[PDB]
RNA sequence: UAAUUGCGAUAACGAACGAGACCUUAACCUACUAAAUAGUGGUGCUAGCAUUUGCUGGUUAUCCACUUCUUAGAGGGACUAUCGGUUUCAAGCCGAUGGAAGUUUGAGGCAAUAACAGGUCUGUGAUGCCCUUAGACGUUCUGGGCCGCACGCGCGCUACACUGACGGAGCCAGCGAGUCUAACCUUGGCCGAGAGGUCUUGGUAAUCUUGUGAAACUCCGUCGUGCUGGGGAUAGAGCAUUGUAAUUAUUGCUCUUCAACGAGGAAUUCCUAGUAAGCGCAAGUCAUCAGCUUGCGUUGAUUACGUCCCUGCCCUUUGUACACACC
RNA sequence: GAUGAUG
């Protein structure tokens, strides 16, 4: 172990699925600004990426931010095992996604939408606003809005 | 700072032997590597023999000038 | 039936509420204290 | 047989047995030296027993430790008080007197606790509250 | 059937045991006998068997609609 | 502890546990104040501070200071503290414990 | 606070005005003759008693005690 | 004057065997080193990823030369800790029973452990050999 | 300033509303023969010493 | 012929007049036998609240049943193992006895 | 004096209940009686390293001995004993030696007279009187609710971080519970990321689960004063366990979402040493569910050794137009 | 020897 030197390439941030990423924060804890990105979906990817994780996220060179994205979009092709991701058998589609950036949010309108249209129970609750996982709301959650 | 140029690294070399007592806090205040690179600086200083230890612990390094 | 607060009875005073099991008494606290000491447990500390 | 002495000592639930005989010099606790007694910070209150007197008294002498209950802590104390409680026996059946008691003057000169156990003991709890004179918060309104 | 028997025994000392005593007076005042005419009557009987001390208590509505306790003694009981 | 008093033998080639001494012996407030009144009505009148409060009151200026220097900081408690310890025996009004000491007895002079 | 009771103040003192030939000084002595001249129940009691039995001997080495 | 492991601190032995190992190069490992995490009571999979399963190796390879015997589940007790459960208390939560399993497995295609009567693994001969001479060898690096 | 110390001799009483002032008489080390009697306000024996800010201030009872 | 008999009771003093029977009964017929080994005492605790109604300050009580037990080994003929079981049998003390 | 506990005084004399005594538990005993369902040593058999007679383990189908540690039955011990100060010098009080133990040795159990229009007819087949008694307020079946939420309060649990979070190693308790008109506590083997699944096994228990290998804790590392790897609420999605049945998610696991909270205003609670406080475990309820309660142990300070200022309590004297008695 | 009304 020894301090080396660097070159003044250094990117301060970094644009990836429409966010910008510090430079200055460790690689696996700098990804996780992205939406999706949670903190053991960084250490996993960035492990299959193959990359140095002692390195800083503005140390990677051009080709390997690129290597880890294209990780990212397709799990399960690099071996992710399912119990990875956020959305497994899809309620349309029967498949597998790990959702990122934009979509986490546009999949959650998605997600109510769905049970309002149905008028569930659920859904009810949702557009009311209230809490929906059976909690007591005599005391709790008063000065939410 | 976290990580250094050569304009640091020579700042290092030239103005730490001259600290009366030195300490990854120490380190941190006269001059502004972070906590983390002043660790590895600790521990190459010590390779390179430019300060001793008067004790080693996980918690607090304790380091003097070399004699 | 086989389970829960309907199958299981206070054997003196058929109350549902308070029953005490352990080593098997199944008798409501409030009887337990009246027929402590016949039954064998006193009170000493 | 070879001369032996069997002693004991005590703090809180911990206790240690430490059995003795002509040897040596083999000091192990807990069948491991007395050199890897954990915690590190601690290791000085076992070595105390020794070198107040000097090594020189345990050159002759086989000492095995062994230690049960309590804690981490409560254990450190009750080897230390083993290993004094059975240098003094050893004199007591197998030199004379008088060193027993001039041992016994130093052991108690620097502290009590290396021959006579320590006599606090726990208090119950009591209804009411979380500890044995701790209690429940109280409201007005 | 057969393992189990039963038998009886007359109790030894009878004006020595308060359920003996205290079914005594439950009956006498079941029949019409005065509260005090029985109280003291079961106080006697208890001091000339060789008794130490007495004492007995009754409450309830004893003679009007709100309730009293009353209570007679002879010698001297302990209480710690 | 055993870091702290390490830290003094460097900065000061000198004997750690003296210097611990010191702290004491220049913290310990000499002259103090008492709330006194009658009927509920009360202000503040000087008195005199007795031997063995004097120690534990430097002991509780010394750690106090020390345990709040290094709240919310980069520096060890082994370095706030030995800092403490170090510009206390000095007589140094940089100290948490030297500046309340003063302000203890500042209060009492003027409440005479 | 070590304040003695009637049943311990008369106790002994009627050991004392039976059997003051026999008595001494020594609580130990004393102790075990209380448990040929009197029937007390526990061990307890019968130490204290003998304890204050033993301190009106000394009384009365310095002179005559009262009552 | 001869060695034994009980001769020299759990922390020196403990990477001493683990490297050695390492090297040696044997040992089976069970490709998921890099997803598994070592209980439920944690939340960050091992930092040291590279070396993490041998050195959970040597330290039950020490642990039975203590011991009679042992079982996967007296493993799970040991390796537990303390479960965050957020706002809730914390409450002691047992170890991968997975990851304990295929470490005693592994340690028998190698030869330093075998199944015991009275259920459980056990030291071998041969394991006590290894082990042993190991000690010795962490003693002699103390210049 | 010069201060000054003085030794416990006895101690009178206590004070204050509250307890938290006992009362001693003391006896100057330098120039000894001369006593004040003053007020204090931790624990306090016989045979302490006191470094006294002010000498010549005798101090007032409460009763 | 080995045999184990053992006792539980609530109350010592009972128990120890069938034990001491025991031990010395078979002395006088000079059997060779254990002692009479005393497991430790377990304790049976009921925690309550004396309130029938839930109402004022929270009074906790606890009560105790006691259990002592023992057990004896004989090495002795039948004919007097005949015996032995059959005698000694008093109110508040249980009595077992096993063979092999 | 902790005490209407004592010394005494005395128009009172001799007594009874309460306090103390008493009982339970916690401390000591190398002294009695015993004990592998508890222990230790030695010896048969045996693995490793060195090998001079050494160090550490295995073998509960080897057998022998012993009782220091562990268990109980019966007993011993403390009485402030002894010594020095102090009050007419009486009850006592202060200090010291010795001792396991010297604040009535620590903690409890019990606990008088006289009262409350305290709580309970929703513990009781304990009860008077009023009401209801077949289109019932009886008994029982299905489905809801007691969990509904603009807000106000009372016990609590997590935190607001380097005295730390996370990772790998180190490695230690005590109090308990466990299978009939039957399914309880579960070692061990194997599959699974995990929860959990499956085949076996011991224990109706000082025998087995269980050294309950618990947590805080120590060591070696990664991060570095950044609402940051502190914090984990509120949400999405999938896999499991208990149950006839979980929707208003019972609970457990996995990925993702990642809010308030930067030490807290007026106020106010608890506490004098193995105590406060930090840490977790067994038991009660229990098919499942503890952030609660009853006990238990592990780590272990700071500050008085006082006073009557605030809140109250006990005794005497004194005033009163109070008696539902200062509301 | 500060303040303190009412049910």
């Amino acid at each position: 172990s020894l301090v080396v030197q660097e070159q003044g390439s250094f990117q301060h941030i970094l644009r990836l699925l429409n966010t910008n990423v510090d430079g200055n924060i460790k690689i696996v804890y700098a990804l996780t600004t992205i939406k999706g990105v949670g903190r053991r979906y960084s250490n996993l990817v960035c492990k299959k990426a193959d990359v140095d994780l002692h390195k800083r996220a503005g140390e990677l060179t051009q080709e390997e931010l690129e290597r880890i994205v294209q990780i990212m979009q397709n799990p399960t092709h690099y071996k992710i095992p399912a119990w990875f991701l956020n959305r497994q058998n899809d309620i349309t589609d029967g498949k597998d996604y790990h959702t990122l950036a934009n979509n986490v949010e546009s999949k959650l309108r998605d997600d109510l939408e769905r049970l309002k249209k149905i008028r569930a129970h659920r859904g009810i609750r949702h557009f009311w606003g209230l809490r929906v996982r059976g909690q007591h709301t005599k005391t709790t959650g008063r000065r939410r809005a | 700072a976290v990580i250094l140029d050569q304009e640091k690294y020579d700042r290092i070399l030239k103005e730490v032997p001259t600290y009366r007592y030195v300490s990854v806090s120490v380190l941190v205040d006269r001059l502004k590597i972070g906590g983390s690179l002043a660790r590895i600086a600790l521990r190459h200083l010590e390779k390179e023999g430019i300060i001793k230890p008067i004790s080693k612990h996980s918690k607090q390094a304790i380091y003097t000038r070399a004699t | 039936r086989r389970y829960g607060k309907g199958s299981r009875q206070c054997r003196v005073c058929s109350s549902h509420t308070g029953l005490i099991r352990k080593y098997g008494l199944n008798i409501c606290r409030q009887c337990f204290r009246e027929k402590a000491n016949d039954i064998g447990f006193n009170k000493f500390r | 047989a070879v001369p032996s002495v069997q002693t004991f000592g005590k703090k809180k639930s911990a206790t240690a047995v430490a059995h003795v005989k002509a040897g040596k010099g083999l000091i192990k606790v807990n069948g491991s030296p007395i050199t890897l007694v954990e915690p590190e910070i601690l290791r000085f209150k076992v070595y105390e027993p020794l070198l107040l007197v000097g090594l020189d008294k345990f050159s002759n002498i086989d000492i095995r430790v062994r230690v049960t209950g309590g804690g981490h802590v409560s254990q450190v104390y009750a080897i230390r008080q083993a290993i004094a409680k059975g240098l003094v026996a050893y004199h007591q059946k197998y030199v004379d007197e008088q060193s027993k008691n001039e041992l016994k003057k130093a052991f108690t000169s620097y502290d009590r606790t290396l021959l006579i156990a320590d006599s606090r003991r726990p208090e119950p709890k009591k209804f009411g509250g979380k500890g044995a004179r701790s209690r429940f918060q109280k409201s007005y309104r | 059937p057969g393992t189990i028997v039963l038998y009886a025994e007359r109790v030894q000392d009878r004006g020595l045991s308060a359920v003996a005593q205290a079914e005594s007076m439950k009956f006498k005042l079941l029949n019409g006998l005065a509260i005090r005419r029985a109280a003291y009557g079961v106080v006697r009987y208890v001091m000339e068997s060789g008794a130490k001390g007495c004492e007995v208590v009754v409450s309830g509505k004893l003679r009007a609609a709100r309730a009293k306790a009353m209570k007679f003694a002879d010698g001297f009981l302990i209480h710690s | 502890i055993k870091h702290t008093l390490d830290i003094i033998n460097v900065l000061t080639d000198q004997n750690p546990i003296q210097v611990v001494v010191d702290a004491i012996t220049n913290t310990g407030p000499r002259e103090d104040t008492t709330r006194v009144g009658g009927g509920g009505a009360a202000r503040r009148q000087a008195v005199d501070v007795s031997p063995l409060r004097r120690v534990n009151q430097a002991i509780a200026l010394l750690t106090i200071g020390a345990r709040e220097a290094a709240f919310r900081n980069i520096k060890t408690i082994a370095e706030t503290l030995a800092e403490e310890l170090i510009n206390a025996a000095k007589g140094s009004s940089t100290s948490y414990a030297i500046k309340k000491k003063d302000e203890l007895e500042r209060v009492a002079k003027s409440n005479r | 606070g070590r304040v003695r009771t009637k049943t311990v103040k008369r106790a002994s003192k009627a050991l004392i005005e039976r059997y003051y030939p026999k008595l001494t000084l020594d609580f130990q002595t004393n102790k075990r003759l209380c448990d040929e001249i009197a029937t007390i129940q526990s061990k307890r009691l019968r130490n204290k008693i003998a304890g204050y039995t033993t301190h009106l001997m000394k009384r009365i080495q310095k002179g005559p005690v009262r009552g | 004057p001869g060695v034994s492991v009980r001769d020299v601190a759990a922390q020196d032995f403990i990477n001493a065997y683990a490297s050695f190992l390492q090297r040696q190069g044997k040992l089976e490992v069970p490709g998921y080193v890099d997803i598994v995490k070592t209980s439920s009571g944690n939340e960050m999979p091992p930092q040291d990823a590279e070396g993490w399963f041998y050195k959970r190796a040597a330290s039950v390879a020490r642990h039975i030369y203590m011991r009679k015997q042992v079982g996967v589940g007296k493993l799970n007790k040991l390796y537990g800790g303390a479960k965050s459960r957020g706002v809730r208390p914390y409450k002691h939560i047992d170890a991968s029973g997975s990851i304990n399993r295929k470490v005693l497995q592994a340690l028998e295609k190698i030869g330093i452990v075998e199944i015991s009567p009275k259920g459980g693994r056990r030291i071998s001969e041969n394991g006590q050999r290894d082990l042993d001479r190991i000690a010795a060898q962490t003693l002699e690096e103390d210049e | 300033t010069p201060v000054t110390l003085a030794k416990v001799i006895k101690v009178l009483g206590r004070t204050g509303s509250r307890g938290g002032v006992t009362q001693v008489r003391v006896e100057f080390l330098e120039d000894t023969s001369r006593t004040i009697v003053r007020n204090v306000k931790g624990p306090v024996r016989e045979n302490d010493i006191l470094v006294l800010m002010e000498s010549e201030r005798e101090a007032r009872r409460l009763r | 012929i080995k045999i184990r008999i053992t006792l539980t009771s609530t109350k010592v003093k009972q128990l120890e007049n069938v034990s001491s029977n025991i031990v010395k009964n078979a002395e006088q017929h000079n059997l060779v036998k254990k002692g009479p080994v005393r497991l430790p005492t377990k304790v049976l605790k009921i925690s309550t609240r004396k309130t029938p109604n839930g109402e004022g300050s929270k009074t906790w009580e606890t009560y105790e049943m006691r259990i002592h037990k023992r057990y004896i080994d004989l090495e002795a003929p039948v004919q007097i193992v005949k015996r032995i079981t059959q005698i000694t049998i008093e109110p508040g003390v249980d009595v077992e006895v096993v063979v092999a």
